[PDB]
């Protein structure tokens, strides 16, 4: 949200949008679809509705991305009914459809019918740390390095005049 | 017994005299001069020398020419001048160790007490290191080959004491000093693999070259330990050593942090004065 | 006596495992990160100097 | 004139050109030349060295040094130390030979 | 160009012409207890305040009785 | 508060018990077992004034004895006691957050897996309350690397010394990276 | 002593001076209260002086 910066022109800008802003993360479909529009005035006479409507199907997406915050195991009551998706085959597929993005981590496993995942957000602390900050190593010290370029130039442009 | 040496650049630079003094004759043989030093710490320290005329044949290698009176005399003579300083050895400035060396080398084991060898080049084009003191004693052999002198290479390091350093120094003004940083680690840096390539290169050429043309105990039994050494590095698997990459690699990471912190630093007073100077003189200057 | 750190350690109640480590480099990050955080105001005041002289 | 000044003109680029190079040439040396004569003056102060005793500094950069002996005497300060060590009670050491100070002593 | 700003400043005065200090006197009522209490605190207290402004908002109260019945 | 020797009844503001009664909960929560057994359980201060209410010494003794059963029991007390006051109002919401988080920091400190057995009977809770806690408290709270249930079992790796010791400066690194392309915005402008 | 090598020396005849250390002669002998034997060459120890 805003943060860092206190202004009362933002705090007015975004007094139409912290509802729904706060409402994203929850993402209880039924009740902020009609909250949206509810109260959709110039968010939603702001032209064409395109990024809210990609949105009204997102909600699902990224509180399941919450899930993958949560735990592995995916059941079929409790975080099917709290997903407020009830079925077996649903919770998969579009548990699946999280899968074939490839920004989260999962083990497609059915031994019993339950899907496991391995949830690994190990960070590569010990995990292949060389080629991990290695790029970070070339792409901070250039930045560094024409900086100290940044430094070396305008002291050039300052002796130039004497 | 004795584990190095000191050879000071007098008696190089008296080498350079053995190279002055010639007087273009044709010869231009290994001539020997009489090495002087310190025999008395458990550390040879050469101070300086003096040469003596030698003479081999063409063809007889075992014909050669000494002097006892010379020896004496002008032993004698510097010992009067300088006490501290006794004989201790001999060099030939041949690059090639001849049959005849164990025999010339004997009669100053005898009169002398064990003398060292140094075989050093007459064209210094050697990037390596000139000098090498290789220790006459006789060792006993495994295979059963009765005792013979036996020239083993005692480690040697190139030292000047006070003035030499000095008088070395104003007369170069080329060369430079230590000065780490960028430069003298750099160039070390830069001709470092052709100094280990052109010993490398060097040696298993013409040694390979003794592997299939070669015979005469070339001692055969010290290429057993020598490739079993090289066989002590297996091309390493690095995974217990990856984590020390992270280790350098997190040093460098401290290395990075401080150059850009820094000199980000050092951009300060350019930052300011590049505006408060140019901007003031400006505004003052009409 | 691991909370008051007394030694190294850390337990287990589902497998009762014991595991003893230690980190003795601890002064890198220490001088690294008061260097950042002196440096802080080293470039907000050379800010606060450019910013006043320019605007 | 005007379009011999393109080909006139082309030859002040070229002369211009030429004193890139050489100001690299210059900018590489005279540094190296720079830490030849600071290692230079740097192996000058030796640690050997006799310790005086200060008594007053009457002018800037250059002051007067009571010696061991009890003799006073008029050196100019080495330009590298600051004014801290212009400390008019101070434990001061000048060269066995140069008699410049190299560093002062805490009492 | 900076003038790009006029018109968008425009829309903030019809923002602010919605509203006449209708939000700014009824949000200061949320700010009167805001004031000067460090806002990144308030996002993470407005973020579970706002989770828990729906239900269970106290509900310590509650698990006493969550002890016997769970 | 530690001038606390030399408060004293300030009936123009504050009585001394009350100021020992709002200091209590600044130390209570905002500090930790090495600020607390530091100041606090050295101190003889509280020592005399512990005395004067047997709630106190509860919640400082089962709180530093880590006795969940017993201090969520009397926890409703300064829930209640937290709301309905002056100055200390508007902040219940945080006060509570921030001591069950800084509570569940404190068995999870020195605890690398636990089972949901032994947490259950610690916390005297049933397990789906712990589940929803702890999944809140991963990126809601921010405590600590992720939990799995594949096991049913508090796992947690923690990382948090060797590398993230070094990688606490990135962020800083990032900054000031920033503040030098702000350095590069003072350029010629 | 200030430097662990390197100390300060008091002569006999009154001018004070700082010497090196010997690549020999180690740290035992060389701690303080001890008269010592110099060189006017380079300010070296070759020995101490055990007083008496």
């Amino acid at each position: 949200d805003r943060l860092q910066f206190r202004q009362p022109s933002l705090k007015r800008s975004l007094m139409p949008y912290f509802l729904l802003t706060q409402a994203v993360r929850t993402g209880n479909l039924a009740k902020f679809n009609q909250v949206l529009d509810q109260f959709g005035e110039k968010f939603q006479a702001d032209g064409t509705y395109t990024l809210i409507i990609r949105l009204r199907h997102n909600v699902i997406k990224t509180g399941v991305r919450m899930i993958s915050l949560s735990y592995s195991r995916i059941s079929l009551a409790d975080i099917a009914q709290k997903l407020q998706l009830d079925s077996p085959e649903d919770a998969e597929f579009i548990v699946a459809k999280a899968i074939r993005d490839g920004v989260i981590e999962a083990s497609i496993n059915h031994e019993k019918g339950y899907v496991q995942s391995k949830e690994m957000i190990d960070i590569y602390s010990t995990r292949e740390p060389q080629l991990a900050f290695h790029q970070r190593i070339s792409f901070c010290l250039d930045i560094h390095n024409m900086s100290v370029k940044a430094m070396r130039f305008p002291p050039k442009s300052y002796n130039k005049d004497l | 017994a004795v584990q190095k040496v000191v050879v000071h650049p007098l008696v190089l630079l008296s080498v350079v005299d053995h190279f002055n003094r010639i007087g273009k004759v044709g010869n231009q043989k290994r001539v020997v001069g009489v090495l002087l030093g310190s025999w008395q710490k458990k550390v040879l320290d050469v101070s300086n020398s003096f040469a003596v005329p030698f003479d081999e044949d063409d063809k007889d290698d075992s014909v050669w020419f000494l002097d006892h009176d010379y020896l004496e005399n002008m032993y004698g003579m510097f010992k009067k001048v300088n006490a501290r300083e006794r004989i201790v050895g001999w060099y030939h400035t041949g690059p090639k160790l001849h049959k005849n060396d164990i025999a010339i080398n004997e009669l100053m084991k005898r009169y002398c007490p064990n003398s060292v060898l140094v075989i050093i080049d007459v064209k210094p084009k050697d990037l390596g290191l000139p000098t090498e003191a290789y220790i006459s004693v006789e060792e006993v052999h495994d295979d059963g080959t009765p005792t013979s002198k036996t020239f083993e290479h005692v480690t040697s390091e190139i030292g000047a004491e006070e003035a030499e350093e000095v008088g070395v120094e104003h007369l170069l003004r080329d060369i430079k000093d230590t000065t780490v940083g960028t430069l003298s680690q750099r160039i070390t840096n830069q001709v470092h693999g052709l100094k280990g390539l052109n010993s490398k290169l060097l040696d298993i050429r013409s040694y390979l070259e003794k592997v299939a043309t070669g015979k005469l105990p070339i001692n055969h039994q010290i290429i057993y330990q020598l490739q079993d050494v090289f066989n002590l590095l297996p091309d390493v698997s690095l995974q217990e050593f990856v984590k020390a990459f992270y280790l350098k690699t997190n040093d460098q990471m401290v290395v990075v942090y401080l150059a850009s912190l820094i000199r980000s630093v050092v951009a300060l007073h350019n930052l300011i004065n590049n505006k408060i100077a140019n901007r003031d003189a400006e505004k003052k200057e009409g | 006596m691991i909370l008051d750190k007394k030694f190294h350690g850390i337990l287990d109640q589902g497998e009762g495992v014991l595991i003893i480590f230690d980190e003795p480099p601890v002064d890198k990050t220490y001088e690294a990160a008061l260097e950042t955080i002196q440096n802080m105001s080293k470039v907000v005041d050379s800010l606060y100097n450019k910013a006043k002289k320019l605007t | 004139d005007l379009y011999s000044r393109y080909k006139k003109l082309q030859q002040e680029l070229e002369f211009l050109e030429v004193q890139e190079e050489y100001i690299k040439d210059e900018q590489k040396n005279l540094k190296k030349e720079f830490l030849h004569a600071q290692e230079e003056v740097k192996r000058i102060q030796s640690i050997p060295l006799v310790i005086g005793q200060f008594l007053e500094a009457v002018d800037q950069n250059t002051a007067i040094v009571g010696s061991t002996t009890g003799s006073n005497y008029y050196v100019r300060i080495l330009s590298t130390i600051d004014r801290e060590l212009l400390k008019p009670n101070a434990s001061v050491a000048l060269h066995k030979h140069s008699n410049a100070l190299v560093d002062v002593l805490p009492p | 160009m900076s003038e790009k700003k006029q018109p968008v400043d425009l829309g903030l005065l019809e923002e602010d012409d919605e509203f006449e200090e209708f939000p700014a006197e009824d949000w200061a009522g949320l700010d009167e207890d805001e004031d000067a209490h460090v806002w990144e605190d308030n996002w993470d207290d407005d973020n579970v305040e706002d989770d828990f402004s729906n239900q269970l908002r106290a509900e310590l109260e509650k698990h006493g009785y969550k002890m016997e019945t769970s | 508060f530690l001038d606390t020797v030399s408060t004293f009844t300030s009936y123009e503001l504050m009585d001394y018990k009350t100021f020992v009664t709002y200091t209590v909960y600044v130390s209570m929560i905002a500090l930790e077992r090495p600020d607390l057994r530091e100041k606090v359980i050295k101190g003889a201060e509280i020592l005399e004034v512990l005395h004067s209410l047997p709630a106190v010494r509860q919640y400082l003794f089962s709180l530093y004895e880590c006795r969940y059963s017993v201090f969520f029991q009397s926890l409703a007390v300064v829930e209640q006691e937290m709301k309905k006051d002056w100055l200390f109002a508007p902040h219940y919401r945080y006060y509570v957050r921030e001591m069950r988080i800084h509570a569940y920091s404190q068995l999870l400190e020195s605890y690398r897996s636990l089972t949901l057995g032994y947490m259950a009977e610690a916390f005297g809770v049933g397990v789906e309350f712990i589940d929803q806690e702890l999944s809140r408290f991963i990126a809601a709270g921010r405590l600590h690397c992720k939990i799995d249930k594949v096991n049913e079992i508090v796992e947690t790796n923690r990382p948090d010394s060797k590398n993230w010791q070094y990688q606490e400066t990135i962020k800083k690194g990032d900054l000031l990276l920033n503040r030098v392309q702000k350095l590069s915005r003072v350029i010629n402008m | 002593q200030l430097t662990e090598e390197k100390f300060i020396v008091k002569a006999t005849n009154g001018p004070r001076y700082v010497v090196g250390c010997r690549r020999q002669l180690d740290k035992s002998k060389l701690k303080p209260g001890t008269r010592v034997a110099l060189d006017m060459t380079t300010l070296t120890i070759m020995r101490y002086l055990p007083r008496e």
